Parts: C-alpha cells; structure tokens; sequence
C-alpha cells in the first residue's frame, strides 16, 4: 500500500498515479540537443574548374 | 588498392599519379579522398613493422599528400543517402578536365 | 530526472535529392524523428555495526 | 588485443578507432584505459629489441595516445569490488554517445 | 618499542554499493581490519684500549 511513482508499479506497493490515464501526469525531460550526425559534404562544384552553362 | 592489414598504399597512389601523368599526359592538380582512407594511410608500415608516415593522428583527415592537395568527403565511396558503397576511396587527376556550373537554381 | 522519462531526439530519415527530366513528375522526400529514451537506476551502499563496535 | 611479451598494440588499437569511425559519423573522442595497459605499451619493444613507447617512464600512466585524450581506472578491467576481471583494457569511442547524470544524491 | 608489541592495522575488506529499485530491500556490505605485528633486535659495537693506548 506504499505510493511508487515508476512503472510498472513495484509488487505490493501502490502507483501515486494509478487512477485511469495518470500515467501521463508523469513528468518527461527532452533533451534540446539531438542525436543528428552531420551529412557530407559536397566536393565537386570546388574540385571542378568553373564553367558558364 | 590492396585490402590486407597495415599494407602500404603509397605505391598505389604514385602508380595512378603516374597513370594520369604519363600514360595520358596530363597535368595532376589534386585528390578527392574518401575519410576511411586516412586510417589506410596512417596503418601503413615497414617490412620490421613501424609506421611509414606516424605523424598522422587519431581523429585527423589528410588533407594534403605528396604535396598535392586532397579533399575529404564520403561522397568519393558513394554510401551517401540510399547509394552503397562502391569501394573508392580516392579519385585523383587533373581536376581542370573536369568543368562545372549551375545553368539555373531554384531556391527554398 | 528519476524515471524512464529521459528522453534524447533522434533524427531518423533526411532528405534525398532525385534526378528528373524536362517534364517528369517531381517527387517527395523522407524526415523523421525517432527518440531513445533512458532510466535512473539507485546504487546504495551501508554498514551496521553492534553499540560495542561503536 | 594480443597477450604475448613484448608485442606492439599499436596496430590493435588503431583496429578499434577504425572499427568505431568506419560506421556514419562516429567522432572517436578518447580512451578509458585499465592502469595495466600502461605496461604493455611501455614494454613494447620492435623486432631488433629496442622500445617502440621510450618515453614512458615507471609509475606513469600513459594520459594520451596517439593525440586522442585517455583516463585511467582498473574499473575498466572490472577486477573490482566482487567483479571479476574481464580482461579489457581499454575502452575507444564516441564519449559524446554516452550522457550522463545524477538524478539526486544521498549523502552519509 | 622493545618486544613483538609494535603492530601496524591493515584494511582487509571495503564497502561495496549495490543496485536497487523503488521498494526493494536495502543490504549491507563489509568492512574488516587485520593487523601485522613486528619485534625488535639490538645491534651493538665496542672497543677496549689499554690506558696506554689512549
């Protein structure tokens, strides 16, 4: 009958957010920097000799 | 280029200079390098084991060789967006043979 | 935070460019965003000693 | 890694930074070493018997290989506390892959 | 001091943490001392002279 707070719920005990749909007053924490690798980086139009087309 | 283990590609890489140079005849103006190339070049070693070129780091991209410029981007062995890799890890020869432009561009 | 509420965006698809001809039906492209989230763990450490150890 | 007397690790620990920078866009940002790697790479010594890390003197710790940053623990070998040792002796990446913090601390 | 009685204590086990959820149970680790004990021995050098020699 102690009030858990992580889920699933710990044997015994009772969720302090148990009641239906209070699973989403949990608080979330999102990162401002993303996991986001760098593309590649074109070489062509500085490798070439430019031409007008 | 030869896939075997702390090989050296120095060879390889007059060879196609060599190539471009007397077996055409035309000037050599630079390389396009593929990153995964520079750990080829900084594994490479001697006959007794040390390095041939040690004063490559960990976490550089080459830049130069042999005194010719180079350029860096994965784009030289084609696993860029949905294309596989073809297994080129340079291009170099007479950069001037190959001419460019934009005939029109259509922003965002 | 404590919880299974941490949370790392993750891009997942980008933009590929197409070629096409003079009138050629122009195509749409792949973005998206997938995440990873993460959870607390609780590392504890003690030591009991009798009131003569004391 | 190789467990024989004298053996050179150099080529070894340029196989990891390859086996983490070959993939994507893996920037490797450092070592994690066990304290008993430092011994290995001070011993190592080439094929006419002479030491390949001179440098490295007796109670060091080696805090940088080839220009990449690295810390030392026997927590990376994990013969610590009840662990068993694993036989790792260093760990190579990314350190920006791995985030970390603490929620809340407890004290005494 | 003279005699076996000088003796220097010695850590033989530490504290090591565990990992825990919500409402599992707490446990406790060790922590445990030994001593090495040492004695003492005498060195000693004489000369004698005749009053003479002095």
């Amino acid at each position: 009958a102690t009030k858990s707070v992580l889920q699933p719920p710990a044997a015994g005990s009772a969720s302090i957010v148990g009641g239906a749909g209070g699973t989403q007053l949990l608080p979330k924490n999102i990162s401002q920097e993303w996991w986001k690798k760098a593309t590649e980086q074109s070489i062509i139009p500085t490798l070439s000799k430019s031409t007008p087309v | 280029l030869p896939l075997t283990a702390g090989v050296d590609i120095d060879p390889f890489l007059w060879e196609g200079y060599n190539t471009v140079t007397e077996a055409a005849g035309n000037n050599f103006s630079g390389f396009a390098f593929d990153p995964r190339l520079t750990y080829v070049l900084a594994t490479a070693r001697d006959s007794d084991g040390r390095r041939l070129n040690p004063d490559i780091n960990m976490g550089q991209t080459v830049t130069s060789y042999s005194g010719q410029p180079a350029i860096n981007s994965r784009t030289v062995g084609g696993d860029v967006d949905a294309g596989t890799d073809t297994g080129i890890r340079a291009i170099g020869g007479d950069w001037d043979a190959l001419r460019f432009g934009y005939a029109h561009q259509i922003g965002l | 935070i404590i919880g299974d509420g941490n949370v790392v965006p993750v891009l997942t698809k980008r933009p590929s460019a197409s070629i096409i001809g003079e009138l050629q039906n122009k195509v749409d492209s792949e973005l998206e965003v997938g995440a990873k989230n993460f959870k607390t763990i609780k590392a504890e450490v003690g030591l009991e000693f009798s009131l003569e150890t004391i």
